RNA sequence: AGGCCAGCACCUUUGCUGGCUCCGGUGCGCUUGUGACGGCCCGUGAAAAUCCACAGGAAGGAAUAGUUUUCAUGCCAGGUCG
RNA sequence: UCUAGUGCAGAUCUUGGUGGUAGUAGCAAAUAUUCAAAUGAGAACUUUGAAGACUGAAGUGGGGAAAGGUUCCACGUCAACAGCAGUUGGACGUGGGUUAGUCGAUCCUAAGAGAUGGGGAAGCUCCGUUUCAAAGGCCUGAUUUUAUGCAGGCCACCAUCGAAAGGGAAUCCGGUUAAGAUUCCGGAACCUGGAUAUGGAUUCUUCACGGUAACGUAACUGAAUGUGGAGACGUCGGCGCGAGC
RNA sequence: GGCGAGAGACCGAUAGCGAACAAGUACAGUGAUGGAAAGAUGAAAAGAACUUUGAAAAGAGAGUGAAAAAGUACGUGAAAUU
RNA sequence: UUUGGGGCCGUUCCUUGUCUAUGUUCCUUGGAACAGGACGUCAUAGAGGGUGAGAAUCCCGUGUGGCGAGGAGUGCGGUUC
RNA sequence: UUGACCUCAAAUCAGGUAGGAGUACCCGCUGAACUUAAGCAUAUCAAUAAGCGGAGGAAAAGAAACCAACCGGGAUUGCCUU
RNA sequence: AAACUUUCAACAACGGAUCUCUUGGUUCUCGCAUCGAUGAAGAACGCAGCGAAAUGCGAUACGUAAUGUGAAUUGCAGAAUUCCGUGAAUCAUCGAAUCUUUGAACGCACAUUGCGCCCCUUGGUAUUCCAGGGGGCAUGCCUGUUUGAGCGUCAUUU
């Protein structure tokens, strides 16, 4: 009874999404992330996860700000406007 | 088409909020017949103009304030320079620059001077 | 029948149409659809009519 | 469920907005290498797991 | 080899107390001032079953002597003990069946 | 109102008009709720929010006029999510 | 001439593809289908009608919780899927559809989880949940530069989370849609919160009368503090009463 | 590692980073994690008007093109197998 | 015996823009000439890419120099207080 | 009585600051085993991987409580060598 | 003798090798130093006339402003004053802004689009109730201010 019929008693989920990753990695009774480690403050990473941190690092998403500081930079972190030359 | 900001820029607060509300009057009266008709690209204009406008009224209005602080220490979060945390953090050319009387009397005593080889 | 932000709430609505539209609101029903958009059913008093008003925002 | 949150109730809408095939003058594009939608889900083959 | 028996109780995890229908710690009245200098009355209201124990339990009401207040307290019934019976509880109390002295 | 009927109307929106809708009985019956009892325990079979009452008597109060809003009536509003 | 990721038949080799087996095994549980018409290119299977049967109310019925997520409804429609078929479909394409003061959530606490204070630990973090803490906010006004401090008094639980079956303020009938309804329409109610005026009641014995009593009434001051009750409770047996059948 | 540049006796779509493409994607797993396949019409769509058989898909003609022995199952088009 | 700090114009650095040669002449093949052949040009440019097939000379560029713009700056080069 | 001092507190007091990401390289803590020894226990793997804390464009180190034994050298780092 | 089996060839199939391509990778070298409470990285939900993705953005939503170039974009539609010009463009540059819900995430909570407190203002005959709008309320630590506590403690009082 162990297979195929044990495989229909299973209709409550031990993890929901997750606020922080959006994932369904949140477990509902230890109430923390699987992967991210949410509500820990630090972001859960190990160094024998190489894919996970690839998955999860900077560049995969939108980078909203940090774009553009390399730009910010090359002209120097000026301030103000052009002038109409 | 739609408005352009040099000829926005001229005007005061209150035109600009008049303005305001008769570009949105028009894009509530452009998606009511958005649903009727195929196709309506004028709609895209006025949400540009709306943009403009609400561009050149927080321009007008940070102006002011940066005015209002003017000259004194402390002035708001939004009008200081971002450049970055440790930037801004860092000392500045002024603090950087202090040595002590000792230090002082001796760069201009011993200063490094310009030497040539040649007799 | 209108398409309302999911950030309203019926005091908003009952407001708003108070104010665009130059009517006295009876009572206002919201749901959320299946698409992730908010419906408002707007209930006018006897006094106002929906159907004139609705050619005058400009569909029937 | 019947009795659900609304971050269920708003994933759901946005697969259901998903649910679609191609748009067709995608097809007639320059450079066009997009034939068929192949993120397509359906609720008997696939589920979201949400 | 494996971790017996008696070693895993000490973890209390499923080998805790059941306490939900226990009516308190059945503790003698705190040793204020009146029991070391004369005796304080209280009242026997009720003799309740404890779950968890044979022997029945009294809850005895005193006056709180700083507070207009009516702290109850709860004993270990000793055989001939009834309701309504007056415990009187100190150094200068009686010796009678359900006195603390 | 709903139900059961009759009659007269029509490309049709289609109806319109009349009536009845009553009086009882039975039970180790079925299901369910409830009441008062009885039996069982070394088993005597949750807690809190919340509401009311009582004790007390602080304070406030009438006569050419006051006090009362656990009586009655009257006015407004009742969000978010499903 | 230099250089090497340089030569395949094997490794139950890797990946991909293809055969024989073979139009073969087989597509046999759940009593059962038949006739006509319509549709259509085409009907054992779609629709309607007629008949014959089954589930047989501890149902193949009507509803729900979890789960699923639009599968609901309509229109169009058959290349694939529905291990025959297919004009049909939980398929395909295009759209429509979920209306609440009274239903739940929301709130309470349950087992339990878990901050703060503090203490451990190199540290990620652990203990512990009222503790060895200087751990707060509640009524009334006084002043009438005036807003709200000082005038007073009171009070000491000491976070928070934890139940869509436990606790819990309050709604019913009729009707209506392709698909929604205790949510919409109509009619008829109730609760909470807040403003409030009139009537009524009471008072010159100031804060009501009657009844021997149990108690009764349209009402008929009442702070702090305190007490009590409800919430709030097992299981089985028979008897009684009611409702629906 | 990040940003910006320049090179190679390197690999050349079963190789080379897992990923030359909407790739950490689709998909699997309660979860930690795991993790693909998939490039090439033609210079230019000029992507086959029109006739005819057929319910239709399609076919046969015609036509475009240098070439349909290039027809969106598209460069060349091996072998197994038919 | 020896001394400090400001300004201005340059230079240094960063970033960026723009300008700066020579055939599309003839015949053959081909759907297309960027192929083949004949005659030439430029070259401090015959690197590379593109364009209907192997293009220095068709296009972008390349090479060589020039003309600007905006900054940072105390490194020095002159002038001024 | 008034006013100081000391130590300790409260304030949505006036101003600030720390957290997290990244982590190739850097400063530290912690810390294995597979493996080698033809077995295995010291040893080796390795003062390595994994785990934890903390930085910058480099970090660290650094102007000798040094090396030496020479006719003495002379902060630190790195390379060739030893 | 046919059929059938087998072998070969031509054509047609199955399949996707080989050949030739390459807006990709890999390695070497060079130069530079720039994330975040002024809210980072990451996440969710949305945004286009006609988009499901990718890419871009945030209710000013495939973008606004500014500057430069100087007439496009393109699959279709539509637009034209935008064309000898403060001006096209899915253009480039980018110094001003916007930047939903979140997240170290900061009022308390969060499996809730939950529950509060303060200031200003508007409305509903309202200091108190309801609602709308705007603005705020984390923790530790430092400097300082103010208010205080303690026979810890000094002096001075009559
Ligand atoms: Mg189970
Ligand atoms: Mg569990
Ligand atoms: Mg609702
Ligand atoms: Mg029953
Ligand atoms: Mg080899
Ligand atoms: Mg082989
Ligand atoms: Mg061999
Ligand atoms: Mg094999
Ligand atoms: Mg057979
Ligand atoms: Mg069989
Ligand atoms: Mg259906
Ligand atoms: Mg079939
Ligand atoms: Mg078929
Ligand atoms: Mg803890
Ligand atoms: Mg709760
Ligand atoms: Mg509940
Ligand atoms: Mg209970
Ligand atoms: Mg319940
Ligand atoms: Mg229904
Ligand atoms: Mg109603
Ligand atoms: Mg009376
Ligand atoms: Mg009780
Ligand atoms: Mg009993
Ligand atoms: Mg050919
Ligand atoms: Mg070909
Ligand atoms: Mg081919
Ligand atoms: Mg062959
Ligand atoms: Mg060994
Ligand atoms: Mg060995
Ligand atoms: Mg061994
Ligand atoms: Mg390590
Ligand atoms: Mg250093
Ligand atoms: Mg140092
Ligand atoms: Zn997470």
């Amino acid at each position: 009874g162990k297979g195929t019929p044990s495989f229909g008693k299973r209709h409550n989920k031990s993890h929901t999404l997750c606020n922080r990753c959006g994932r369904r990695s949140f477990h509902v009774q230890k109430k923390t992330c699987s992967s991210c480690g949410y509500p820990a403050a630090k972001t859960r990473s190990y160094n024998w996860g190489a894919k996970a941190k690839r998955r999860h690092t900077t560049g995969t998403g939108r980078m909203r700000y940090l774009k553009h500081v390399s730009r910010r930079f090359k002209n120097g972190f000026q301030t103000g406007s052009a002038s109409k030359a | 088409a739609g408005v352009k900001a040099y000829e926005l820029r001229t005007k005061s607060k209150e035109q600009l909020a008049s303005q305001l509300v008769d570009l949105k009057k028009e894009l509530a009266e452009l998606k009511v017949q958005k649903l009727s008709r195929p196709s309506l690209p004028k709609i895209k204009t006025v949400r540009k103009s709306i943009a403009c406008v609400l561009t050149v009224i927080n321009e007008q209005q940070r102006e002011a304030v940066r005015q209002l602080y003017k000259g004194k220490k402390y002035q708001p979060k939004d009008l200081r320079a971002k450049k970055t945390r440790a930037l801004r953090r860092a000392l500045t050319k002024f603090e950087a620059s202090q040595v002590t009387e000792k230090q002082r009397k001796k760069q201009i005593a011993f200063p490094q001077r310009k030497y040539a080889i040649k007799a | 029948v209108f398409q309302v932000s999911m950030k309203a709430n019926k005091y908003q609505i009952k407001k708003a149409v108070k104010e665009l539209y130059e009517v006295d609101v009876l009572k206002v029903n919201t749901l959320v659809r299946p698409n992730g958009t908010k419906k408002a059913y707007v209930r006018l008093t006897a006094d106002y009519d929906a159907l004139d008003i609705a050619n005058r925002i400009g569909y029937i | 469920a019947a009795q659900k949150s609304f971050r269920i109730k708003q994933k759901m809408a946005k697969a259901k907005k998903q649910n679609r095939p191609l748009p067709q003058w995608i097809r007639l594009r320059t450079n066009n290498t997009i034939r068929y939608n192949a993120k397509r889900r359906n609720w008997r083959r696939t589920k979201m797991n949400i | 080899g494996r971790v017996i028996r008696n070693q895993r109780k000490g973890a209390g995890s499923i080998f805790t107390s059941h306490t939900r229908l226990r009516q308190g710690a059945a503790k003698l009245r705190t040793l204020d001032y009146a029991e070391r200098h004369g005796y304080i009355r209280g009242i026997v209201k009720q003799i309740v079953h404890d779950s968890g124990r044979g022997a029945p339990l009294a809850k005895v009401v005193f006056r709180d002597p700083y507070k207009y207040r009516l702290r109850e307290e709860i004993f270990i019934a000793n055989e001939g003990v009834h309701t309504g019976q007056f415990i009187y509880a100190g150094k200068k109390a009686s010796l009678n069946v359900g006195n603390v002295l």
